[PDB]
């Protein structure tokens, strides 16, 4: 298996890790934080993920230092990830193309 | 800080009669609400989670409903075993909070 | 089981400092959280923090006196809440909770009365309580016992080792010279008595005794 | 090391430029506007990042001609850099899959 | 522009009590909240920053709390030196703007 596909293979076991982890820590960070609504573990995974994809909806967003570091890993992650799959297609399409022309 | 107001304080019911306890958040929450039955001298207990979700081993009897900032803790047919105080609890905003609770007299 | 185990009782002398406990059992996850809620008699539940034993961080209520210090044993799942140079404004009934980091109480223990006194502790002196030789009798007959001269609150009544709660009426204690009092009253159809044993069950958590005392026909 | 790789670099360096050079403008433009909110620099920063990654909770946002000029510059630098990082990756894929092919 | 609501103007306190001003804001700030102490012909003092920060220098026995629109600022045990006005600010809309003024009597 080429690497393109193997890395985007990869690139997605981390994110969901990083999703996981992302709800937790997020939790973790935030409470205590008076005001703060990024405080439950399923909701939290939810805005994980509109982060990752970078959707943002604004319903839930972290307040504290260590909420929004926690907030840019997510969305570094995410957004290198989906990147990275798309490295691959472009890889992908490349290759068949060479040979569509004999090379 | 959402101030969950539970009024009236009390609530005098006629046997196998409806009630209904009210439950209004400062603020807007959702459905993040969550109602506990205290008997006398004994702990809280959860009755009904998210407003309105079931809770295994409660009776069918109670039920829950609201959204964003009016809640209610319904129950059909109260029975003597009913008798207690009631709380509400946000779990909406940090730090969680309570109602002051609502005894319910027969 | 009991999920959540806490100490019946603690007795503290103002100012000094008292560590309650809240062993607990049953499924545990990593994103767990322990809450500590303080009620003072005939009053609503308070927030005092919480604590997360997976990660050791603990937070607290803003809105009041911070008086307690929470942490946690991994190994021996306990919960501990620390609280010092306590008042006569810290006496009430500490309840621990457990949520699994959705919101909700699923779980509360029976609850620590911590009461703040100079006063020492005593345990009750049991009494029986049988009706008079003229008093006349129904399909029913009333019995109970005596509970007084204890210190500090509170005390669990129960008739038959818990085989007999019904019409049961344990009334609440009332002070007087630094000594509690109350009594405990059970109704069973008069014939059942005194062929069928009846035994009062009183437990003093805070000295940690538990007497027995059988209630039979005056002489 | 390859240009992708540098450029790659550079990007980043560049982008966290961009961040704090923006937070700082992005203050200086919307001070004097009555009800803005991106005053305060750590919350600038915060804004910067969530519009660079595109995230925009909605939590902050500006609403003066410089503060919005401030925050395309920010947009458009994001976008690039993250979206170079994904040309470098293409590239560093197309590169090995070469190779696999004995080329 | 926020408006900063400071009642009761003047509070009286006896020694050694705990006492509490409030500040609440027209609309809703997050925990954008600075207090400050002001003793006779004394200038402004930083006391809590951001609602509930503590801040070298000042005494533990000062304190704060609240988020959104209600600001509470606590003191335990009040002495003679913390005879003085309080002001609450906040910082999250452009103009920063400053709560009337609550003074502490014993
Ligand atoms: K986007
Ligand atoms: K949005
Ligand atoms: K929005
Ligand atoms: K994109
Ligand atoms: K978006």
């Amino acid at each position: 298996s080429a690497l393109h596909w193997r890395a985007a293979g990869a690139a997605t076991v981390l994110l969901v890790i990083v999703l996981l982890a992302g709800s937790y820590l997020a939790v973790l960070a935030e409470r205590g934080a008076p005001g703060a609504q990024l405080i439950t573990y399923p909701r939290a995974l939810w805005w994980s993920v509109i982060t990752a994809t970078t959707v943002g909806y604004g319903d839930l967003y972290p307040v504290t230092l260590w909420g929004r570091c926690v907030a840019v890993v997510v969305m570094v992650a995410g957004i290198t990830s989906f990147g990275l799959v798309t490295a691959a297609l472009a890889t992908w399409f490349v290759g068949r193309e060479q040979e569509r022309r004999g090379h | 800080d959402i101030l969950l107001t539970q009024s009236p304080a009390i609530l005098s019911v006629s046997p196998g009669e409806r009630v209904s306890f009210s439950c209004r958040a400062s603020q807007s929450i959702g459905t993040d609400i969550h109602w506990y039955q205290q008997r006398t001298n004994g702990s809280p207990r959860l009755l009904i989670k998210y407003a309105s979700e079931s809770i295994s081993g409660i009776p069918s009897r109670f039920s829950g409903s609201g959204s964003g900032t009016d809640f209610t803790l319904s129950i059909n047919s109260v029975e003597s075993e009913d008798i207690a105080n009631y709380y509400c609890q946000q779990s909406n905003r940090w730090p969680f909070t309570f109602g002051s609770g609502t005894k319910l007299e027969i | 089981q009991v999920q959540l185990q806490q100490p019946g009782a603690e007795l503290v002398k103002p100012g000094a400092s008292v560590k309650l406990s809240c062993k607990a059992s049953g499924y545990t996850f990593t994103s767990d959280w322990i809450h500590w809620v303080k009620q003072r008699p005939g009053h609503g539940l308070e927030w005092i923090g919480e604590i997360i034993p997976s990660y050791g961080r603990a937070n607290y209520n803003e809105k009041i006196q911070k008086k307690a210090t929470l942490t946690a044993d991994k190994s021996s799942s306990t919960a501990f809440m620390q609280l010092s140079s306590l008042t006569s404004e810290d006496s009430a009934v500490y309840y621990c909770a457990r949520e699994r980091g959705d919101g909700y109480f699923a779980v509360w223990g029976a609850g620590t009365t911590v009461t703040v006194s100079s006063a020492k502790t005593t345990p009750p002196s049991v009494y029986p309580l049988a009706p008079g030789s003229a008093a006349q009798t129904n399909s029913m007959v009333t019995l109970g016992c005596l509970v007084k001269g204890y210190f500090p609150e509170p005390v669990t009544v129960t008739w038959n080792s818990g085989s007999l709660s019904s019409g049961v009426h344990t009334f609440p204690a009332v002070l007087q010279s630094d000594l509690y009092t109350l009594s405990s009253s059970v109704t069973v159809p008069s014939s059942s008595w005194p062929s069928e044993t009846v035994t009062c069950n009183v437990a003093h958590p805070a000295s940690s005794t538990k007497v027995d005392k059988k209630i039979v026909p005056r002489d």
